């Protein structure tokens, strides 16, 4: 549902 | 939001998404109050007869949104939290009384055109827009119906008479509450629904012509059910709690 | 209150209105 955010976020 | 319609750019830019890490998923709204506080619902945060209670790294904010599943790259700023704050006297056990807590961020958000803050009420506020009829507004990512938006709604409510919101409920309403929403007989309808929950019920002064936020979206049986009403946070009635945390915690 | 708080860059900041903040407004009485 949600498109992928940077993975620097997470 | 139930019944609303689509936000134009930057009409919400205090509006912010809490989101979880993992799944990656839309848990409640919430709201910037300045470069490094946003203002939420307790019961976004911890809620123990579900098993909730979130600690900051298992959280993002996301901050400048207006499409609520897409990355919105060059214009949403995705936050990290250093620290939650819930009110000490948020009663989770009966009636969410003080549904209200604080997210301190781990480094300023940067205000843009899509980004900047609400601002909170003064006493004389209060007084003067918290009046029954009174409109304020409701945004949100949440459901459409009691399915999802492409992007964010609002819905304008007017704040009910405190014994029309007494009588439409059995839970134990309090004055750290404020009901909205329309009656039956008025035709005209909206809602808060799932996921818009911590999100701000705002206000534009017709003095200075700047937006205040009244309430946090808190708790609603269904969501647009005729003779039943959306309940809110009433913010400047704990803005002391507020006020403590940020001069205490803030830099 | 913060200096520039609830004054939205492409609304107020700029002299435009949005789509229904005068039904709010209206509702002031
Ligand atoms: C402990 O206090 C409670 C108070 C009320 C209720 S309830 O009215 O039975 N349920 C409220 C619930 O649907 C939700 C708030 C909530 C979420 C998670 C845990 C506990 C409470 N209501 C959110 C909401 C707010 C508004 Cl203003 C309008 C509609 C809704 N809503 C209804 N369904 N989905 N969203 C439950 C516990
Ligand atoms: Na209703």
């Amino acid at each position: 549902d949600f498109e992928e955010i940077p993975e620097e976020y997470l | 939001i139930v019944e609303g319609s689509d936000a134009e750019i930057g009409m919400s830019p205090w509006q912010v998404m809490l989101f979880r890490k993992s799944p990656q998923e839309l848990l409640c709204g919430a709201s910037l109050i300045s470069d490094r506080w946003v203002l939420t619902a307790a019961h976004c945060l911890l809620y123990p007869p579900w098993d909730k209670n979130f600690t900051e790294n298992d959280l993002l904010v996301r901050i400048g949104k207006h499409s609520r599943t897409r990355y919105e790259r060059n214009i949403e700023k995705i936050s990290m939290l250093e620290k939650i704050y819930i009110h000490p006297r948020y009663n989770w056990r009966e009636n969410l009384d003080r549904d209200i807590a604080l997210m301190k961020l781990k480094k300023p958000v940067a205000f843009s055109d899509y980004i900047h803050p609400v601002c909170l009420p003064d006493r004389e506020t209060a007084a003067s827009l918290l009046q029954a009829g009174y409109k304020g507004r409701v945004t949100g990512w949440g459901n459409l119906k009691e399915g999802q938006p492409s992007v964010l709604q609002v819905v304008n409510l007017p704040i009910v008479e405190r014994p029309v919101c007494k009588d439409s409920t059995r839970i134990r309403i309090t004055d750290n509450m404020f009901c909205a929403g329309y009656k039956p007989d008025e035709g005209k309808r909206g809602d808060a629904c799932e996921g818009d929950s911590g999100g701000p019920f705002v206000m534009k002064s017709p003095f200075n012509n700047r937006w205040y936020q009244m309430g946090i979206v808190s708790w609603g049986e269904g969501c647009d059910r005729d003779g039943k009403y959306g309940f809110y946070t009433h913010v400047f009635r704990l803005k002391k709690w507020i006020q403590k945390v940020i001069d205490q915690f803030g830099e | 209150g913060e200096a520039d708080c609830g004054l939205r860059p492409l609304f107020e900041k700029k002299s435009l209105e949005d789509k229904t903040e005068r039904e709010l407004l209206e509702s002031y009485i």
